[PDB]
RNA sequence: CGCCGCAGGUGCAGAUCUUGGUGGUAGUAGCAAAUAUUCAAACGAGAACUUUGAAGGCCGAAGUGGAGAAGGGUUCCAUGU
RNA sequence: CUCUGGCAUGUUGGAACAAUGUAGGUAAGGGAAGUCGGCAAGCCGGAUCCGUAACUUCGGGAUAAGGAUUGGCUCUAAGGG
């Protein structure tokens, strides 16, 4: 909602920063074995815990 | 790459190919069987006529529920349709094959489709929602298409 | 000649008879387009917006029985197109349709 | 090309609905260049954007 | 891997068996609740569906309008694909 | 039904107008003979002026039942500050 506590807003802030694509240079690293961010979350498919 | 049925001599032949194409395999297989053995100019008009619904492709194997048409009598058949998307995809591949023929410097007015093949491509998954909280597959059926055109006159 | 313009009257009532209420006006413009392709032999038929108003003047189901149009066959020598000729059909307001023939109209 | 933004901004500047915003169908390119409310105001002054009048609902029959 | 001994989580068609994959059904059922679309133009490789204009309709203020609470959490806004 | 405001017909379109259906109408003559059963549908319906039974806990029954009128136009009276 519009009325939110600081903890809830701070919690939402962290979930927002970590929902980004992996940097491209990562695949160039030796022994990368990572293709894409498997922890991507869309607001409509899956809802946050809180 | 590995084609099935390599040409009798790969000097008067040109090849074209596509993978994971978003056309129905059953419609494309019937359309490929119709243009097989055609001269390249005949196949191009015929595929354009299918788009304009002036000529049909006969549905011989994958014919369940396919309706009847008057144009199916040109073929020794009763059931026929006008797969527009299959016609476009084969038209694009015929243009690519003719361009390859020009690159090898062999004339395009004598090309004949001696080989054409439609293969199943890996299905892609979507979802549909049913009556009592049930999920059912809504699969796509893409196809791999390859063809070989040779000179004869 | 091939840049000829002619003025016709189309019996919309005849060509719409039997069509359902929500489809009479949309079908009237299809028959008008079909009519133009027949007399002018051009697949590309452009319908003037004023003619589109006249067909839709009395709503979607009470299309006018008769309409007086003007078929202008003109060159498409403006861009690379599969058709070098196109027909522009326009609206000709009339007070009566009695004794109206198909007449050749000058420039 | 696409003028969804311009019709929204013209509606806000003119203080009318998007029903009454008239964008010149011939001068689409100039309107497409307007990405600011200031640019919309200049286009309103220049006549390329017009507030259409209210649809007439007469009371003569009632009177 | 053969031979002499040793030791087993040692042999599958079934168990409405477990997991995975694939068929026929089948280009079938179907994409039918709430009246409705049409003309021209633009961009574009490509237009029934995008945008603009024109027309015909609908919601008809107990709205298909304008704003909030709960809930959602960036869905908001530009540009691009 | 319309104005302000909003939208594009509700996750597709085109062509036809077979059966069967779903939703909605009409039907001569008869009028529940249909059916377990008037189910469903149909009849009635607003307002004004009349007029209203048995029974009753005297409150009701009661819009009982039943009947007449209803448009448009031109006036005429009455009702105030
Ligand atoms: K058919
Ligand atoms: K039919
Ligand atoms: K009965
Ligand atoms: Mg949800
Ligand atoms: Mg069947
Ligand atoms: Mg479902
Ligand atoms: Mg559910
Ligand atoms: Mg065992
Ligand atoms: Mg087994
Ligand atoms: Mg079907
Ligand atoms: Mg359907
Ligand atoms: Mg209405
Ligand atoms: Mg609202
Ligand atoms: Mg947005
Ligand atoms: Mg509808
Ligand atoms: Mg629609
Ligand atoms: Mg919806
Ligand atoms: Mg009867
Ligand atoms: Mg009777
Ligand atoms: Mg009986
Ligand atoms: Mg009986
Ligand atoms: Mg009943
Ligand atoms: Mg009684
Ligand atoms: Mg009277």
């Amino acid at each position: 909602s519009s009325h939110k506590t600081f903890r809830i807003k701070r919690f939402l802030a962290k979930k927002q920063k970590q929902n980004r694509p992996i940097p491209q240079w990562i695949r160039m690293k030796t022994g990368n074995k990572i293709r894409y961010n498997s922890k991507r979350r869309h607001w409509r498919r899956t809802k946050l815990g809180l | 790459v590995r084609y099935s049925l390599d040409p009798e001599n790969p000097t008067k032949s040109c090849k074209s190919r596509g993978s994971n194409l978003r056309v129905h395999f059953k419609n494309t297989r019937e359309t490929a069987q119709a243009i097989k053995g055609m001269h390249i100019r005949k196949a191009t008009k015929y595929l354009k006529d299918v788009t304009l619904q002036k000529q049909c492709v006969p549905f011989r194997r994958y014919n369940g529920g396919v309706g009847r048409c008057a144009q199916a009598k040109q073929w020794g058949w009763t059931q026929g349709r006008w797969p527009k998307k299959s016609a476009e995809f084969l038209l694009h591949m015929l243009k690519n094959a003719e361009s390859n023929a020009e690159l090898k410097g062999l004339d395009v007015d004598s090309l004949v489709i001696e080989h054409i093949q439609v293969n199943k491509a890996p299905k892609m998954r979507r979802r549909t929602y049913r009556a009592h909280g049930r999920i059912n597959p809504y699969m796509s059926s893409p196809c791999h298409i390859e063809m070989i055109l040779t000179e004869k006159e | 000649n091939e840049v000829v313009t002619r003025e016709y009257t189309i019996n919309i009532h005849k060509r719409i008879h039997g069509v359902g209420f929500k489809k009479r006006a949309p079908r009237a413009l299809k028959e008008i387009r079909k009519f133009a392709m027949k007399e002018m032999g051009t697949p590309d038929v452009r319908i003037d917006t004023r003619l589109n108003k006249a067909v839709w003047a009395k709503g979607i189901r009470n299309v006018p029985y008769r309409i007086r149009v003007r078929l202008s066959r003109k060159r498409n020598e403006d861009e690379d197109s599969p058709n070098k000729l196109y027909t522009l059909v326009t609206y000709v307001p009339v007070t009566t349709f009695k004794n109206l023939q198909t007449v050749n109209v000058d420039e | 090309s696409m003028l969804r933004l311009q019709k929204r901004l013209a509606s806000s500047v003119l203080r009318c609905g998007k029903k009454k915003v008239w964008l010149d169908p011939n001068e689409t390119n100039e309107i497409a260049n307007a990405n600011s409310r200031q640019q919309i105001r200049k286009l309103i002054k220049d006549g390329l954007i017009i507030r259409k009048p209210v649809t007439v609902h007469s009371r003569a029959r009632c009177r």
